[PDB]
RNA sequence: AGUAGAAACAAGGCC
RNA sequence: GGCCUGCU
């Protein structure tokens, strides 16, 4: 029943900016390539911290995440997520 | 006989007659203060401007037949304009002076009997023996206390049915008070007031503040006793301590 | 030379001598007119600190609405009411770990007292805004028209007796199409749901007067009775809950307020070790009732009633709802003067919405200019924030939770904050291993309180070393030092009546010797000084002199009848035998021994027509209004003597519409007493039932006259006139 | 069911039994059989219990039918058809009456015969076991009771029947017309057991309606119901939300504590503008005093004789003439107004009993000083609205004005000793304690400081002029009233004297609220001439009236004798706290004690003696060109005494608030005297909230300078 | 005029 | 001119 599809992602310098958005409680969590997912936000994981702002337009039913001052680090594949539901993921590389 | 002529009287005028028919029981505290006369915010700016003015105060109707309308010099004691929401009178300062001179005279033998808490505290202080003063500093700290010092070990609602027994026996409902200590209370205090006249009211109130147990939060430094603590003003200070032994002791 | 009182703070500490720094001897500051522009700046104070909410219309009401509430967070120090729901939610999580059993307790407590309390207790209250003629009156008058107009429309069920039942009512009230009232010029007008629900949403805005400490004068407000009973189940509530926290100092007294300040300061810096420092806050809060929004206060009151009865979570949620939409009247209004013409003029308050702004000044037509958008029906929506300290007790409870969410378990850092809280003003020690650590802890604290809509004022607040800091004119220097220049203002004649004069002066200066530390040469002086004022203002002087009143004639005759002139009173023109140690003992009781007998049985004689006695709570109990502080009572003890007279009324309800209203006294009055006669302990216990007046005096009336008769001066011939006369009395009630 | 109790039964039982059916509080569409069982009962009860008189014997009378007479007696009185409270009511009178023991349940009945209750109960069930139930119901009971049941029989303990058997015929005669009547309707599916004793009910608090719509306009902006928000509320727990926010909370949201040094604080700013001028209701330091030397007390006396007889003492009186105009008034209305005093004065002196209390004509010198006729007259504003000059009241700041050195010098003077005693006490309880002999002492230390002191004297003046004032304005609300200022003083010879400074005329003082003012003149006799420090005159109208000759050694003065004539009022509130200033001395002496029991605590001792005596030690009171000028603890008894009673005279809103707001850097600056690292988060805005009080109040400006000169002294 | 200070008093209303 | 009120 809930769709997502992630937007935003891309090729970006180190200490730049992003803004991910999701059209669909939801999170945005991530996949390096050699590794599972990793919280990103829903609260904020120790390592985005400050950096990373999550939020939400229900009337337009779309989660975002505005991503800033990012690092090599960051470089994932981001997916967002509805609680069961999970995006396909868009690719951000830094 | 009196009592239900004039209710029927008043049940004779059909405001009167409605308003005891449709008033229940229970709203009779609310129409008894129900009343166009606010609380004073100041009542020491307008006690010292009200008694610059003629007939100052207010005493029932009855006053105008007890007390004649003016005295030797036609200084005029009572007016018969009544107060602005009630039956009583408008009367000078001097009716109650008058009443103290030539009003009529009983026999007050019984109020020391009634007003047991006052007159114990001044037999308490009649006997009791002071000591030398000894200045040193006083290491004051606050503490819970029992003030009343002839609390009979009862609460205010404990009491309070004691009371009404005492007073009202056929008021007291389904209560009947089960500890003795209750009903010895109540066998003394009723043999003891059993013609008194003061007023019913006044006497519960007084029953009330002698057996019921109050307490406050005091600064205090020693004492700590019920009787002690009366006179904690004279026996304790900021940088001096006055050895007391009430009468009692 | 030149004098400066000043410079003795030179040599004596500024707290040992803080009592010269407080002019308590001269006549406070008064407001003279409409308090219409305070009430207007204040809810233009209020919508503008919120300014960046968002705004609504409610569909009732009509109203505009501003809801701040999970706002953007502030930017800057300046007031913010954009409390976050999430942040106070867990704050109040935090306070009930941290004591747990808190809220189910306090809960059920008030629940029992919600579902046994009645609606007389509704009558010990204070002036209070009638919406059945829109003006303040006693809180008894105010609720038996209001009960007289529920009963005229059709709601009844307040005829049980409970306040629970009143409280269904009103809110049955709510949803009627068409109410009536009365108003006298009798006329019955009807009132339509909008306009009910705004008067029965509504508060009555005065200007507080005799308020000491501050240039400019302030607004207060007045709730309706509708909304009483809600507030009184939500007091009660918060009551419970606070006398269960040992940070809160609003549900106590004075003493008890600096045995707690004592204890917290030693707890603070006893456990502080030799490289902890320890500072010391005083501070006070700005706008402190403007920036609590009433749907903050829903929610920690849902937060507190959880796991509990629908109904009393309905119940005790119906009153911050009600607060969310209050309305408030802008005043009196505003009075113009034309000097050319010479005249004046007074222009009602709800005109403002109309009239033009030619008559009004720079400052005032601004206000207008803001304030007009928000009138609604004469009065202005104030959604955002409180306006007087309705809810004082869940306000120390928010406090209280900020208060406690720096245990060193919920900073999780070295610095840690602890102290105490009474609304609008605050005490807060903070512990840190350095300087730093203390900046650290103060700025947390300052923005946690900017996130649950408290603001702190920072001028007039200040930090130093613990050992030293001020709470409510309450001055700790290691140890509270007693000032005695807050109490001052009560040494004087109360203007109770005479004897209760006296007892009340006396008394004071016991209790003010006791607590204040007022020295024993000054208590003299001031029992002196009270006798004098006391004599001067009755005209009782001492009957041995020549100072001519008009009094001073039957004192003398009364004097120089008297033999043992030792025993008059004070009153009477007697000699006074107050002393230091005779200041606990009521004057007639001191100078039983030495009355007259013929003197003593006129003055105290039951059959004098000058006591009055009404009920039980007001026999010994004086309200009088301390200086700097809510109103407050008093037992005083007092013999009831012939003096115990109670002073005229106002009088002037002669020249008013509303002069019916004596007659209606009157009657009730007369009624009142006729029940008392047939229900002697109507006075003392209140009588509870559901029959109605004549029922219960007319069945009296025939057991009475039975039983007296089985034993007591009624005759079989006046036994069967009361008989047929009750027979009479109930046909008459028949028709 | 319920149509066989509208059939068969009277009214008077239905509405007997609907009301007890209110009383309990359960209704009658669930259960009815109940209510059929209990009005059967109740009319048993009257069916018993009427029908059956008593006479002077026992032996009860019974007719079908009371005649016409006192003998209406009944045999049986009911106690059930009537409320609770009534039903307890009746117990306990009967128990306090008839002397017997009170039962612990509702009774039916009460009989003479055998004094005593009877307990009706007539049930379904066979008697012989409802009878001992019912018994062993009620404990160790010696009300007799009697029960029937509807197969016709009955029984009593002690086989006792307490009155005819036709009675208890009729009563199963009743008993069966019910039985055989149901027999008809058919009830006893569930008439024998129909009631179980159930007692339940749930308290329901519905929001519904308009105020659930409220309810749903009372939540966070997110939030669309209560049912909603309290769902969320219940499942919400603690995430750490408050860490997220207050990390993505903007840093300039601090509490930055600045540290306060002896360098940080700057001297108050005080206002600049004219002078500022005298606000006090009489004169203080320029007061001069007419005498007698009699020996009456402060009230014996009337006051116009001894104002007339002190007036009479002094010679070499000149027709009044202008010296210093009040700049804004009329000052020919203040010359006709003396002359008028005067004239008046010589009136009452020639008439037979001078009059305790005189009331003066009403001229149109006095009309304009004392400003009658000038409010405007109210009317309506649908009326005058088309007049451009309507507008508001003057509502703005006060005019700005500097401090002048007139106001140091009055307090210099007001703290200086005297050569009279203007305090006499009254009695007190003989002392019986020594603590109380040690309070006498000090309490006697300090009169005799005190009494001889200006201050004392400005006491008295402003609680006499302020007492008669008031008295004068709510007796004589209408005339305009004569009164002359009279202050009683002891010389150092012990000799009593009298003191005449001058007159106040009072308007109309129709007073109703406690701010409306009332207006009068007032006079005054001097010998300062106001041509040295016109600008604390500025509404004041001086004449010369006379010449004085004090005796001194360069010959003698003949100094010029002025009469400062002016226009002021006051309201209900300023009287009676100007009535009040004796609590002056209290502050002060209070403040004193204070002082000497902190001394006293260190050293083992009472220390009153020694430092009234030895004046060995002494305080900073003041400040010299020289430098700081420490005095005596007398001198500061009266510093203080004088600082109270100025607070008393030019008390205003300004003094209240730079009290306050400075005793809060007070308060600072003696944390960093005292080595506690004081701090603070705005401190510029602490010192324009303590600037704003200073308008143009001498006192409040006083204040300031001195405050201005402690900070100069201090911080080093 | 005067009191006082963010608005008022310097009598009100009723005939 | 006559009368009413002084916290309504």
């Amino acid at each position: 029943q809930v769709q997502l599809q992630e937007s935003g992602g891309g090729l970006v310098q180190a200490g730049e900016s992003l803004r991910l958005s999701c059209a669909a409680g939801m999170g945005w969590f991530r996949q390096a390539p050699g590794k599972e997912r990793e919280f990103v936000a829903s609260y904020a994981m120790d390592f985005v911290k400050g950096r990373f702002t999550i939020s939400r337009d229900n009337s337009k039913n779309t989660l975002y995440l505005q991503m800033n001052s990012l690092k090599p680090e960051d470089t994932a594949v981001y997916y967002c997520a509805a609680a069961k539901y999970w995006g396909q993921g868009t690719q951000v590389t830094v | 006989m009196e009592r239900i002529k004039e209710l029927r009287d008043l049940m004779s005028q059909s405001r009167t007659r409605e308003i005891l028919t449709k008033t229940t029981v229970d709203h009779m505290a609310i129409i008894k203060k129900y009343t166009s006369g606010r609380q004073e915010k100041n009542p020491a700016l307008r006690m010292k401007w009200m008694m610059a003015m003629k007939y100052p105060i207010t005493a029932d109707k009855r006053i105008m037949e007890m007390i004649p309308e003016r005295n030797e010099q036609g200084q005029t004691l009572w007016s018969k304009t009544n107060d602005a929401g009630s039956d009583r009178v408008m009367v000078s300062p001097l009716a109650v002076t008058w009443w103290n001179r030539n009003g009529p005279t009983t026999s007050a033998v019984h109020y020391p009997k009634i007003y047991k808490t006052y007159f114990e505290k001044v037999e308490r202080l009649k006997h009791g023996t002071f000591g030398p003063v000894h200045f040193r500093n006083q290491v004051k700290i606050r503490r819970r206390v029992d003030i009343n010092p002839g609390h009979a070990d009862l609460s205010a609602k404990e009491a309070q049915d004691v009371i009404m027994e005492v007073v009202f026996p056929n008021e007291v409902g389904a209560r009947i008070l089960t500890s003795e200590s209750q009903l010895t209370i109540t066998k003394e205090k009723k043999e003891e007031l059993q013609d008194c006249k003061i007023s019913p009211l006044m006497v519960a109130y007084m029953l009330e503040r002698e057996l019921v147990r109050k307490t406050r939060f005091l600064p205090v430094a020693g004492g700590t006793s019920s009787v002690y603590i009366e006179v904690l003003h004279l026996t304790q200070g900021t940088c001096w301590e006055q050895m007391y032994t009430p009468g009692g002791e | 030379m030149d004098v400066n009182p000043t410079l003795l703070f030179l040599k004596v500490p500024a707290q040992n001598a803080i009592s010269t720094t407080f002019p308590y001897t001269g006549d406070p500051p008064y407001s003279h007119g409409t308090g219409t522009g305070y009430t207007m700046d204040t809810v233009n104070r209020t919508h503008q600190y919120s300014e960046k909410g968002r705004w609504t219309t409610n569909t009732e009401t009509g109203a505009p609405q501003l809801n701040p509430i999970d706002g953007p967070l502030p930017e800057d120090n300046e007031p913010s009411g954009y409390a976050q729901t999430d942040c106070v939610l867990e704050a109040m999580a935090f306070l009930e770990e941290s004591h747990p059993g808190i809220f189910e307790n306090s809960c059920l407590e008030t629940m029992e007292v919600v579902q046994q309390t009645r609606v007389d207790k509704l009558t010990q209250g204070r002036q209070t805004y009638d919406w059945t003629l829109n003006r303040n009156q006693p809180a008894a008058t105010a609720l038996a028209n209001t009960i007289e107009v529920f009963r005229s429309n059709g709601l009844t069920a307040n005829e049980s007796g409970r306040l629970i039942d009143f409280l269904k009512d009103v809110m049955e009230s709510m949803d009627k199409e068409e109410m009536e009232i009365t108003t006298h010029f009798k006329k019955k007008q009807r009132l339509n749901k909008r306009s009910y629900l705004i008067r029965a949403l509504t508060l009555n805005t005065m200007t507080k007067d005799a308020e000491r400490g501050k240039l400019k004068r302030r607004a207060i407000a007045t709730p309706g009775m509708q909304i009483r009973g809600f507030v009184y189940f939500v007091e009660t509530l918060a009551r419970s809950i606070c006398e269960k926290l040992e940070q809160s100092g609003l549900p106590v007294g004075g003493n008890e307020k600096k045995a707690k300040l004592a204890n917290v300061v030693r707890k603070m810096m006893t456990n502080s070790q030799d490289t902890e420092l320890s500072f010391t806050i005083t501070g006070d809060n700005t706008k402190w009732n403007e920036n609590q929004n009433p749907r903050m206060f829903l929610a920690m009151i849902t937060y507190i009633t959880r796991n509990q009865p629908e109904w009393f979570r309905n119940v005790l949620s119906i009153a911050p709802i009600m607060f969310s939409n209050k309305m408030a009247r802008l005043g009196k209004g505003y009075m113009f003067e034309s000097k050319s013409m010479k005249l004046r003029t007074q222009i009602p308050a709800e005109m403002l919405a109309s009239i033009d702004l030619k008559y009004f000044n720079d400052s005032t037509r601004k206000k207008i200019e803001k304030i007009r958008p928000l009138l609604i029906d004469g009065t202005a929506s104030l959604s955002p924030g409180m306006m007087m300290g309705m809810f004082n007790m869940l306000s120390t409870v928010l406090g209280v939770s900020i208060l406690n969410l720096g245990q060193k378990r919920y900073t999780k850092t070295t610095y840690w904050w602890d102290g105490l809280q009474s609304s609008d003003d605050f005490a807060l020690i903070v512990n840190a291993p350095n300087h730093e650590g203390i900046q650290a802890g103060v700025d947390r604290f300052y923005r946690t309180c900017k996130l649950l809509g408290i603001n702190m004022s920072k001028k007039k607040s200040y930090i130093n070393r613990t050992g030293t800091f001020e709470f409510t004119s309450f001055f700790y220097r290691y140890g509270f030092v007693a000032n005695f220049s807050m109490e001052l203002p009560s040494f004087g004649v109360s203007g109770i009546n005479e004897s209760a004069d006296m007892s009340i002066g006396v008394t004071v200066i016991k209790n003010n010797m006791i607590n204040n530390d007022l020295g024993p040469a000054t208590a003299q002086m001031a029992l002196q000084l009270f006798i004098k004022d006391y004599r001067y203002t009755y005209r009782c002087h001492r009957g041995d002199t020549q100072i001519q009143t008009r009094r001073s004639f039957e004192i003398k005759k009364l004097w120089e009848q008297t033999r043992s002139k030792a025993g008059l009173l004070v009153s009477d023109g007697g000699p006074n035998l107050y002393n230091i140690r005779n200041l606990h003992i009521p004057e007639v009781c001191l100078k039983w021994e030495l009355m007259d007998e013929d003197y003593q049985g006129r003055l105290c004689n039951p059959l004098n027509p000058f006591v009055s006695h009404k009920e039980i709570e007001s026999v010994n109990n004086a309200v009088m209004m301390p200086a700097h502080g809510p109103a407050k009572n008093m037992e005083y003890d007092a013999v009831a003597t012939t003096h115990s007279w109670i002073p005229k009324r106002n009088r002037s309800i002669l020249n008013t519409s509303q002069r019916g209203i004596l007659e209606d006294e009157q009657m009730y009055q007369k009624c009142c007493n006729l029940f008392e006669k047939f229900f002697p302990s109507s006075s003392y216990r209140r009588p509870v039932g559901i029959s109605s007046m004549v029922e219960a005096m007319v069945s009296r009336a025939r057991i009475d006259a039975r039983i007296d008769f089985e034993s007591g001066r009624i005759k079989k011939e006046e036994f069967a006139e009361i008989m047929k006369i009750c027979s009479t009395i109930e046909e008459l009630r028949r028709q | 069911m319920e149509d066989f109790v509208r059939q068969c039964f009277n009214p008077m039982i239905v509405e007997l039994a609907e009301k007890a059916m209110k009383e309990y509080g359960e209704d009658l569409k669930i259960e009815t059989n109940k209510f059929a069982a209990i009005c059967t009962h109740l009319e048993v009860c009257f069916m018993y219990s009427d029908f059956h008189f008593i006479n002077e014997r026992g032996e009860s009378i019974i007719v079908e039918s009371g005649d016409p007479n006192a003998l209406l007696k009944h045999r049986f009185e009911i106690i059930e058809g009537r409320d609770r409270t009534m039903a307890w009511t009746v117990v306990n009178s009967i128990c306090n009456t008839t002397g017997a023991e009170k039962p612990k349940f509702l009774p039916d009945l009460y009989d003479y015969k055998e004094n005593r209750f009877i307990e009706i109960g007539v049930t379904r069930r066979e008697v012989h076991i409802y009878y001992l139930e019912k018994a062993n119901k009620i404990k160790s009971e010696k009300t007799h009771i009697h029960i029937f049941s509807f197969t016709g029989e009955e029984m009593a303990t002690k086989a006792d029947y307490t009155l005819d058997e036709e009675s208890r015929a009729r009563i199963k005669t009743r008993l069966f017309t019910i039985r055989q009547e149901m027999a008809s309707r058919g009830l006893w599916d569930s008439f024998r057991q129909s009631e179980r004793g159930e007692e339940t009910i749930e308290e329901r608090f519905e929001i519904t309606g308009t105020m659930r719509r409220l309810a749903d306009q009372s939540l966070p902006p997110n939030f669309s119901s209560l049912e909603n928000f309290r769902a969320y509320v219940d499942g919400f727990e603690p995430n750490g939300y408050i860490e997220g926010k207050l990390s993505q909370m903007s840093k300039e949201v601090n509490a930055r504590i600045e540290p306060f040094l002896k360098t940080t604080p700057r001297p108050l700013r005080l206002p600049d503008g004219p002078p500022c001028s005298q606000r006090s209701k009489f004169l203080l330091m320029d007061a001069l005093k007419l005498s007698i030397e009699d020996p009456s007390h402060e009230g014996e006396g009337i006051p116009l004789y001894d104002a007339i007889k002190c007036m009479r003492t002094f010679f070499g009186w000149k027709e009044p003439n202008v010296v210093k105009p009040h700049e804004k008034g009329i000052n020919p209305n203040y010359l006709l107004a003396w002359k008028q005093v005067l004239a008046e004065l010589q009136d009452i002196e020639n008439e037979e009993k001078i009059p305790k209390t005189k009331n003066m004509k009403k001229t149109s010198q006095l009309k304009w000083a004392l400003g009658e006729n000038m409010a405007p007259e109210k009317v309506d504003f649908d009326d005058c609205k088309d007049v451009s000059d309507l507008k508001q009241y003057d509502s703005d700041e006060p005019e700005l004005r500097s401090l002048a050195s007139w106001i140091q010098s009055e307090f210099n003077k007001a703290c200086e000793l005297t050569d009279s005693s203007w305090i006499e006490l009254d009695e007190i309880g003989e002392d019986v304690a020594p603590i109380e002999h040690i309070a006498s002492m000090r309490r006697n230390y300090f009169t005799a400081e005190v009494s001889h002191c200006r201050a004392t004297e400005y006491i008295m003046k402003g609680v006499y002029i302020n007492t008669a004032l008031l008295n004068a304005s709510c007796a004589a609300m209408d005339d305009f009233q004569l009164i002359p200022m009279i202050s009683k003083c002891r010389t150092k010879e012990g000799r009593r004297k009298t003191n005449l400074y001058g007159f106040i005329i009072k308007g109309r003082s129709h007073l109703r609220n406690d701010t409306d003012v009332v207006n009068f003149v007032s006079m005054e006799f001097s010998l300062t001439d106001p041509r040295l420090e016109p600008h604390k005159w500025e509404k004041y109208c001086v004449l010369e009236i006379g010449d004085m000759l004090l005796r001194s050694a360069i010959g003698q003065v003949s100094r010029p004798m002025f009469l400062y004539v002016r226009t002021n009022g006051t309201s209900k509130i300023k009287m009676k706290w100007g009535m009040e200033m004796r609590r002056c001395l209290l502050q002060s002496l209070q403040q004193i004690e204070s002082m000497i029991e902190a001394e006293s605590s260190v050293k083992e001792k009472d220390m009153t003696k020694e430092f009234f005596e030895n004046k060995s030690e002494t305080w900073p009171i003041g400040e010299s060109p020289k430098g700081v000028e420490e005095g005596s603890i007398g001198k500061v008894c009266r510093t203080l005494l004088a600082k109270s009673v100025f607070n008393s005279l030019y008390a205003s809103p300004q003094l209240e608030g730079f009290s306050a707001e400075s005793r809060k850097l007070l308060l600072i600056v003696q944390a960093l005297r005292d080595n506690l690292e004081p701090g603070t988060f705005d401190l510029g805005g602490l010192y324009e909230a303590i600037e704003e009080c200073l308008i143009n109040d001498p006192w409040v400006l006083l204040n300031a300078s001195w405050f201005n000169s402690f900070l100069t002294h201090a911080l080093r």
